[PDB]
RNA sequence: UUGGCGGUACUUUAUAUCCAUCUAGAGGAGCCUGUUCUAUAAUCGAUAAACCCCGCUCUACCUCACCAUCUCUUGCUAAUUCAGCCUAUAUACCGCCAUCUUCAGCAAACCCUAAAAAGGUAUUAAAGUAAGCAAAAGAAUCAAACAUAAAAACGUUAGGUCAAGGUGUAGCCAAUGAAAUGGGAAGAAAUGGGCUACAUUUUCUUAUAAAAGAACAUUACUAUACCCUUUAUGAAACUAAAGGACUAAGGAGGAUUUAGU
């Protein structure tokens, strides 16, 4: 009562033919695009396939691909025994020959260190590989209990005296922690025809966008869209929003700003200018100050934007009245 | 063909006339499609063809347009439950410059005949000519 | 209208009413109407070389033709016989032997077990 | 810019492995079912036109509209007759012409001539058509010609042409005599029919006949009528009857063609070749050299359709090359076919396959195997799907070049072209492979080929109970199995000699024994003796004695072997 | 055969409005102005009324071309919401996709 | 033109060049219904006189 | 629950193709469009007429090749040319396909007044994406 | 007894890697898995599955491929198409140089779409653009020309824009715009007695 | 011996969540609109949650399916003792959906038991294993995240829809079919939703949401009713918009209830 076909297992003979067909494919794709077959590479292949078979499907897994068989197929679906039927690995009948073969090596290392007999922080800012990464190294499915047990054994190895061989071993299972630098990207300092220094930066609040041009030396003259700021912004709260960047760094009356804000309303345009001024003013302040701006909210774009209306309800969140029952 | 090759392939007859030729200062080609990748391939084909014929070309991407409309999901009643549909239009503008009328016809024919399915073109020729002979001299 | 016509798969699904509120919580039988139809065969009896008749006959390139009213009536009756014969085949069945009683499963042979993993019949 | 794809079938054929024509029959049948489907659509369109009348195409496409061929003018007037003549209805126009005469209404001489044109050209018979012819003394054409009150040159001219077209040579000549007596002047087309008439008629004396045809030409100058290409082509086509005596006359015509200013076409040379290179030529010792001069004259020129025998030239030229066994000339002829668009004049289906078959067959015979294989990949299948004899020629070429390693590949190609079950081809493949010894690697490859050719015999035998395994294939397939590490299979094939009652050859029998000695299996050696006894071959007794010395025979084997020796 | 008798009546209304378009244009022009005598305008008001009622172009209703549904139709395709959704949800309309945003 | 499509496709079904699954389905329901005695009455001979 | 164009789960024995497996919300994401014309692009006309021609062209091809279509056809319009790309099972003899192509091309070229070409890719049997 | 036809092996097997690919795909065609010698795969893959193969792949057939347009073909094509092109006059090396000798700009638009009809209503419109500096206009004429044209004149650019779409065809609308310029220019020079009362 | 069952509590988990907290509303007035009722010669369907500006992103004729009157009988198509039917059954169905629901489950192939009515977990591991669908992931809102959409299986409610279309069974065929003209009315009524107002954080005017000058309780605030003019579409104004006056009620709304992180 089974019609669903067996999950396909790939013989080494099958993958071997898939690699000869791919190798002949590269020579043909190279001949089509007029490139040299010897130097034709995986990057050139992907670019050629995108030109010859343009697909605009959003998901990239569904687009045409001519990749090396090692990539498209799973890495190790090969037979685990020979013609006679004798498995190749002495731990085959465990069902996790690769997980237990690794736990066999690390347990033997631990025993030699304990029998044979400094700071253990040889590597810092590193993490243990996640289960998904481990499963990729072993090429076999692991459970959470199997991963948890593997880490405990690796930790015990670090606790004990470790020669350079052990340190290299544990290194394989340590992945450098991603380094996201939460530090503002300082803008360059250009020079005008007059020779005065000035920096420029963009800012976006709601639908408003601004392009400020702060000058290193000035008397505090801010011009928005070729107008003064008291005229352009008759509301105090809009002017206070322009005061926040300079007042915070005690730099009032020391710079000359030229703004160009298009889009949005009065408050959204002041907010867009505030960010544009804070980002341009970074080039003329110390790095310790740039961090004080970043930590006071002056350098982060505000992500709050109007939410779309939903069909079947009065608003983005407002619902139609629940008729009286 | 390895050994069997045409000897003297016949070529179409191109006869130079005595009429003066058109002079296009600009020639804007706005192609539209639902698929960006098709525009990238067509942009590559068109820019390569222009460069091979000596034409000066520049390319930019006008902002895309998305048209959305709402419909009633059920066949009967159940007003509050709707389904929404959209059509996305993407643009690639090929701005050519300093073209004679013979160069603009052969190029446009070649690229229009190879216009992929689902792609619409909007050529905008800009011709430049002298002033009318009457206007040149004021006559009362 | 030609645009309100649905395929056979959709027509039988509705008529049979197998998937329904009554069926699951508590007879119409399906039939295939393309079983006997040979591409190129119509009620008018036209003969189409290369579709429903030989393209070449005795070295002569055939041309379009139509069967006579008598000949077509024979072909129509012959297909009616084959349909009735096919229906008779459907009715005909091979009865299996009963067990300890006619309405009980005890004693009834159900054949050999299925082949093994390595073609062990 | 683009050239022919050598690995693809002609563009007409559908680009799919299931739909590619394997053989030449499926090629023609596929192009006869397609035409039949087009005719089925045109029948429906022209029979239910109301459904194909809405036009949504701007600009308007005239060729995608329903056709109407039946007259829609009901009134009986000269205008209505003109419509029927335009539609080319022959019987209806005669009825309305007679009705017009019955009323007596005036009919224009030009309109009366358009009626005779239709009747004379179709010879009083309705135009040939498909849907669900000698000249008759009593017919509408001659009757209408007499009823005509006023006659003009065109009227007589139309009769002369229609008569000659429908094989009325004797009458047509008489009609021309009337034209001269009336003092009218004929046109070029009428003079061409008269020349076509004198030739077809059998005159006892050629000298008189030739002087007569010339007299028609002399009257063409008296009446200030200038000849055309067809005029000269007609005279040369007539001369092909008298091969011996038409050689000097034929050349004189071509010299006059250039002086007048008429440019010889491909047809004009097609006729001179026929006259100078007879197919049934006993005197092959010293053939004429004109073919070399003609090709030099036409080198690099491009030709257009200007006669009805232009296609015939290329097929005839290639044939002449094969007769002379000059492959350099064949390259010039094919080179002329490639200049410009000369490829369009190769010929139709009957002559397209003869030209290339003759060409490729000549290549294999007189060309280096390396070059021969280049031509093979280009021409086949793209140009023509060859018949099996072409492969026998290719296999023979490989054998003459000492490159039998490619014979297995040629077999795989043959299966695509519907030669899988060809007895002649299968016998040639196995024969060449097993004709002589080969290195171990080559023998193993041949053994795989022998196994494939065996399956064809086996699968064929399954279909046909009354099947016969030809004797020579059995020997070739068995030898190849022994030589190529398939000895076990060859022992099973030894039994097939008895099943089909084929007499094993002496060479094959001793070969099995040699292999047995190396194996050391006395049992296998005795098996050969069993088959020798069955057919009562004399060598069988000697072979049995040979086994006695080759192997140590057990006492049980001695009794068994002795029984077979007695048998 | 058209979908139903309602689609047939509408089809006739569309072919009779096309026939009388020039007539109803020329006559109605005499009424939509203040430059001609009111006596003529009152008379042209009656010539237009005397024309057949199916010539009037406000009696045309846009119906689904495939199901003859009077309401719910989209004018760009001439299909009802139900029929449009069947072609769209199967990938049969060129460029129409579901709107996710 | 709904008349052109319905008439054209009906004619093609009678020429054997088109197969209408819907029509074949209805043709057999009529055949079975007539055998059951539920067929269409003749005009002018309806149940009510 | 949504019932639109969803081939519902059986018991693991129903062979669905790639096109059938994916529900409407995967259009433009995992599966493309069966018809490609310019009539639904912005500022383009004649969407109604192109769509009506498609509906007919699909019903015509099903009836003209009854039981011989492995998957839905793909319609491609370029200029006034129409191109029909159909996956067809190898059931009918080869010569019969040449007849239906010649017939269906000529008939649809005189009906819509455009050049129409039929492109047939023959499969040994329906291609199964997954068993659901 | 009935014989089922056997499909031939794909012709890609017979294709060399140094073939003339432009010949294989001379013109735009649909993707034929039996003619494209590439192991291309397309389709979202099932869990523990690879993307579907090219043979019987509807997704690859749904793609508007560019196999007929390859860098080798495009270069070979344009080599033939060079004879058609004509050389732009070298003297007109700048935009300002063109305005000097050719002050009038005529805009014409074409539209390419898919369908049986090649007709688009928008193709009739024409637009003439000339700068008043290019026209020989006295101080009186320029003031009269600017008042008559109204908003057609742009003070910032000094460009007069005449848009003519009333006529059915493009050749009629083009000739009308040239006519409108001639009357406006000639009328502007004419002086009427009522003009002295401004 | 399984399942069911509770009006079962305690402990966690979350919920614009029962209650509590917060903001603007509904419930009062005037209108717009759906429904019920009354009622008409005069449709139909939805009508607890999951109906009530619902099918309608829409009814002056048309639309139209209703009522009255008159009229046609092979009556759209190539053919058909046939065409046609918004005739009955959504409790025969397809199609397309609602509801639990962004809830976490549904289904199949094997293996095991001193027999199995069933069950099959122990991680320092004791008989379970390996594939599916949903969730998840991925994609979309054109950097990034978050969020929002989309997605959401099997079942539950014989839930909704024979009137989108198609269709099983039963029924009409000089009529339950076709067509034309004219009508399809109202309410001292109840009720759902929406709109506007009840004002001083207000009203009018210029600017523009900055500021300024006036108004500010009897009609000051305040009529999207009625009535009267004019314009728009149309053949038809019975419709919509803009003015004009006329102006009544309304003074922030009992229990109770809706939405929002
Ligand atoms: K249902
Ligand atoms: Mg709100
Ligand atoms: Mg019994
Ligand atoms: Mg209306
Ligand atoms: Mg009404
Ligand atoms: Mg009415
Ligand atoms: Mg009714
Ligand atoms: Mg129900
Ligand atoms: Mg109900
Ligand atoms: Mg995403
Ligand atoms: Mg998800
Ligand atoms: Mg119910
Ligand atoms: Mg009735
Ligand atoms: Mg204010
Ligand atoms: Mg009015």
């Amino acid at each position: 009562n089974v019609q669903a076909s067996r999950q396909e297992s790939y013989t080494e003979d099958f993958i071997k033919k898939q690699i000869e067909e791919f190798n002949i494919g590269k020579r043909h794709l190279a001949n089509m695009m007029g490139e040299d077959p010897e130097t034709f590479a995986e990057e050139d292949i992907d670019r050629a396939i995108a030109y010859l078979f343009p697909s605009g499907l959003f998901e990239k897994r569904a687009r045409p691909m001519m990749k090396h068989p090692e990539h498209i197929f799973p890495k190790q679906r090969a037979t685990q025994w020979g013609e006679d039927g004798r498995p190749f690995h002495f731990l085959f009948y465990t069902g996790k020959q690769s997980y237990y073969s690794l736990m066999h090596d690390v347990y033997g290392k631990v025993m030699q260190l304990e029998k044979h007999r400094a700071e253990s922080r040889d590597l810092i800012g590193s993490r243990w590989l996640i289960k998904e990464e481990l499963e990729e190294m072993l090429v076999e499915k692991l459970s959470d209990e199997d991963y948890a047990q593997f880490i405990r054994l690796l930790e015990k190895l670090l606790t004990l005296p470790c020669g350079p061989a052990e340190e290299e071993f544990v290194q394989r299972f340590r992945r450098s922690v991603t380094i996201q630098s939460k530090k503002q990207l300082i803008e360059p300092v250009q020079y005008d025809e007059q020779g005065m220094a000035f920096s420029t930066s963009e800012g976006r609040r709601k639908s408003a966008t601004a392009q400020a041009v702060v000058y290193e030396h000035g008397s505090g003259k801010i011009h928005v869209n070729g107008v003064d700021y008291l005229i352009y912004f008759p509301i105090t709260q809009d002017r206070e929003q322009l005061m926040f960047p300079f007042h915070f760094l005690d730099r009032l009356e020391r710079h000359d700003v030229t703004c160009t804000v298009s889009g949005g309303g009065r408050s959204a345009q002041a907010g867009a200018i505030r960010l544009a001024m804070a980002r341009a003013l970074c080039s003329f302040v110390t790095e310790d100050e740039v961090e004080w701006m970043r930590q006071a909210g002056l350098l982060t774009p505000d992500p709050r934007i109007r939410e779309r209306k939903k069909p079947g309800q009065e608003g983005a969140r407002r619902k139609f009245t629940w008729k009286k029952r | 063909l390895h050994v069997d090759v045409p000897k003297d392939v016949t070529r179409p007859t191109i006869t130079t006339s005595d009429e003066p030729d058109t002079l296009y200062k600009r020639l804007s080609i706005l192609v539209k499609a639902h698929d960006r990748a098709v525009l990238d391939s067509y942009e590559y084909f068109a820019v390569l063809a222009a460069k091979e014929l000596g034409i000066s070309i520049k390319v930019h991407e006008p902002p895309r347009k998305i048209e959305r409309f709402t419909l009633l999901k059920s066949v009967h009643i159940f007003k509050k439950h709707r389904v929404q549909y959209e059509m996305r239009t993407l643009y690639r503008c090929l701005e050519l410059k300093h073209l004679t009328g013979s160069t603009a016809s052969v190029y446009l024919e070649y690229i229009q005949r190879n216009l992929p399915e689902g792609v619409a073109m909007e050529v905008t020729k800009t011709q430049i000519q002298q002033l009318p002979e009457h206007i040149k001299e004021p006559m009362w | 209208s030609f645009f309100t016509k649905l395929t056979a798969e959709e027509l039988w699904k509705g008529a049979l009413a197998e998937t329904g509120a009554g069926a699951r919580k508590g007879k119409k039988k399906r039939k295939d109407l393309n079983r006997g139809q040979i591409i190129g065969e119509g009620r008018s009896g036209f003969l189409w070389p290369g579709l429903n008749v030989p393209l070449i006959k005795s070295g002569v390139v055939q041309n379009i033709g139509q069967r006579s009213k008598e000949e077509q009536q024979k072909v129509e009756a012959t297909m009616v016989e084959q349909r009735e014969e096919w229906d008779r085949k459907r009715k005909i069945k091979v009865k299996r032997e009963r067990g300890w009683s006619g309405n009980t499963w005890g004693g009834v042979s159900i054949g050999p077990p299925d082949p093994g993993p390595n073609g062990e019949t | 810019t683009v050239n022919r794809d050598p690995t693809a079938a002609p563009y007409v054929f559908h680009d799919d492995p299931y739909l590619i024509p394997t053989s030449a029959l499926e090629s023609r049948s596929f192009l006869l079912a397609k035409k039949s489907g087009e005719t089925a659509a045109k029948f429906i369109i022209n029979s239910y036109p109301k459904y194909f009348q809405k036009d949504i195409a701007e600009p308007h496409i005239p060729c995608l509209m329903p056709e109407y061929f039946e007259p829609q003018i009901e009134d009986v007037s000269e205008a209505a007759l003109e419509e029927r003549i335009r539609l080319r209805k022959v019987r209806a126009s005669v009825d309305m012409f007679d009705q017009l005469l019955q009323a007596g209404t005036t009919v224009s001489l030009e309109t009366t001539n358009s009626l005779l044109d239709l009747l004379c050209y179709y010879g009083d018979q309705e135009p040939p058509a498909d849907y669900p012819g000698p000249w008759k003394a009593q017919n509408n054409a001659e009757r209408i010609f007499a009823l005509m009150p006023e006659k003009n040159a065109r009227s007589y001219c139309t009769m002369i042409r229609g008569m000659v077209k429908h094989r009325a040579y004797a009458q047509a000549l008489n009609v021309y005599t009337e034209l001269l007596n009336n003092r009218l002047s004929a046109d070029v087309y009428t003079f061409n029919a008269l020349i076509e008439a004198k030739t077809f008629i059998l005159n006892e004396k050629f000298e008189e006949k030739w002087n007569d045809i010339l007299d028609l030409l002399k009257h063409m100058v008296a009446q200030k009528v200038k000849p055309n290409l067809q005029t000269f082509n007609t005279i040369l086509k007539g001369l092909r009857k008298c091969y011996s005596l038409g050689r000097i006359p034929a050349l004189q015509i071509l010299r006059e063609m250039k002086h007048i200013g008429i440019e010889p076409s491909l047809a004009t040379y097609h006729h001179i070749i026929h006259l100078f290179y007879p197919r049934d030529l006993s005197a092959i010792k010293m053939p004429s050299l004109i073919i070399y001069d003609i090709m030099n004259e036409l080198e690099g020129r491009t030709f257009s359709p200007q006669d009805l025998d232009d296609g015939r030239f290329f097929q005839l030229a290639m044939s002449v090359c094969s007769s002379l066994r000059d492959l350099e000339l064949a390259y010039q002829v094919h080179r002329l076919l490639n200049t410009g668009d000369n490829r369009k004049l190769v010929g139709h289906d009957p002559l397209r396959k003869v030209y290339y078959s003759k060409f490729f067959s000549l290549i294999c015979s007189l060309e280096q195997i390396d070059v021969t294989l280049k031509w093979y990949k280009d021409l086949i299948p793209s140009v023509f799907l060859p018949h099996y004899q072409i492969f026998i020629g290719l296999l023979q070429a490989l054998d003459v070049a000492n490159r039998l390693e490619l014979v297995p590949q040629i077999w795989k190609d043959s299966k695509e072209y519907s030669h899988t079950f060809r007895d002649a081809l299968r016998e040639e493949v196995l024969m060449l492979m097993a004709r002589d010894k080969h290195p171990p690697e080559l023998q193993v490859a041949f053994a795989d080929c022998a196994a494939d050719i065996k399956s064809t015999y086996e699968d064929q035998s399954a279909r046909q109970p009354a099947f016969d395994w030809p004797a020579n294939p059995l020997q070739y397939i068995a030898v190849l199995f022994l030589r190529g590490g398939r000895s076990q299979e060859a022992w099973k094939m030894l039994e097939l000699f008895k099943k089909h009652k084929k007499i094993p050859r002496n060479e094959l029998l001793e070969e099995f024994m040699d292999t047995a000695k190396a194996s050391g299996s006395t049992a296998l050696a005795i098996e050969v003796v069993k088959l020798a006894s069955a057919f009562s071959l004399p060598i069988g007794e000697s072979l049995a004695q040979r086994v006695v010395m080759d192997f140590t025979v057990d006492p049980e084997q001695k009794e068994a072997l002795g029984n077979l020796t007695e048998l | 055969y058209y979908v139903d008798w309602r689609m047939l009546r509408d089809l006739k209304r569309r072919k009779m409005a096309y026939e009388y378009a020039d007539e109803r244009l020329r006559i109605n022009s005499l009424r939509k102005n203040t430059i001609l005598p009111k006596d003529l305008q009152e008379m042209a008001g009656d010539e237009i009324a005397a024309l057949p009622r199916d010539s009037c172009p406000v009696r045309i209703r846009n119906r689904c071309v495939m199901t003859s549904r009077p309401r719910g139709v989209k004018r760009r395709w001439r299909l009802s919401r139900i029929v449009f959704r069947h072609l769209a949800d199967h990938g049969l309309l060129s460029g129409v996709q579901r709107a996710i945003w | 033109n709904h008349n052109t499509y319905f008439a054209l496709m009906g004619n093609l079904r009678f020429l054997g060049l088109y197969r209408d699954e819907h029509q074949d389905f209805k043709d057999e329901q009529r055949r079975l219904k007539k055998l059951r005695g539920k067929g269409k009455p003749r005009k002018g001979e309806g149940k009510r006189a | 629950k949504n019932r639109a164009a969803r081939v519902r789960v059986a018991k693991g024995n129903k062979p669905v193709s790639y096109e059938e497996a994916h529900a409407p919300h995967y259009i433009a994401h995992r599966k493309g469009w069966l018809s490609l014309h310019t009539g639904n692009l912005d500022g383009e006309d004649h969407a109604a007429e192109r769509t009506l021609e498609d509906v007919f062209l699909r019903k015509f091809m099903m009836g003209t090749f009854p039981g011989c279509l492995a998957d839905q056809i793909v319609l491609k319009r370029r200029a006034n040319q129409v191109d029909i790309c159909a996956l067809v099972l190898r059931q009918l003899p080869a010569h019969k396909f040449y007849f239906l192509v010649g017939y269906s091309e000529t008939l649809l070229s005189h009906f819509y007044k455009c050049p129409v070409r039929l492109h047939l890719q023959t499969v040994p049997s329906k291609v199964v994406y997954k068993y659901i | 007894r009935p014989m089922r036809r056997k499909a031939l092996p794909p012709r890609t097997e017979k294709m060399d890697t140094d073939q003339d690919w432009p010949s294989v795909y001379p013109t735009a065609a649909p993707f034929k898995p039996s003619a494209v010698p590439l192991p291309v795969r397309m389709g979202y893959p099932v869990k523990k599955g690879v993307p579907m193969a090219k043979e019987g792949n509807l997704e690859l057939l749904k793609i508007p491929n560019f196999l007929h347009l390859t860098p080798v073909a495009i270069k070979r094509h344009c080599a033939a198409l060079k004879d058609f092109c004509t050389e732009w006059p070298a003297a007109l090396d700048s935009d300002e140089k063109c305005e000097e000798h050719f002050p009038v700009e005529i805009d014409t638009a074409d539209y390419v779409s898919s369908g049986p009809s090649i007709r688009n209503p928008k193709a009739r419109a024409v637009t003439l653009r000339v700068k008043l500096s290019s026209l020989n206009l006295d101080n009186h004429a320029k003031k009269k020309l600017i008042k008559l044209v109204g908003e057609r004149y742009c003070k910032a650019t000094d460009v007069l824009t005449i848009t003519t779409d009333r006529c059915p065809l493009k050749r009629q609308n083009y000739d009308y715009a040239v006519y409108l310029l001639t009357v406006l220019y000639h009328e502007s020079w004419k002086t009427e007695d009522w003009e002295n009362s401004k």
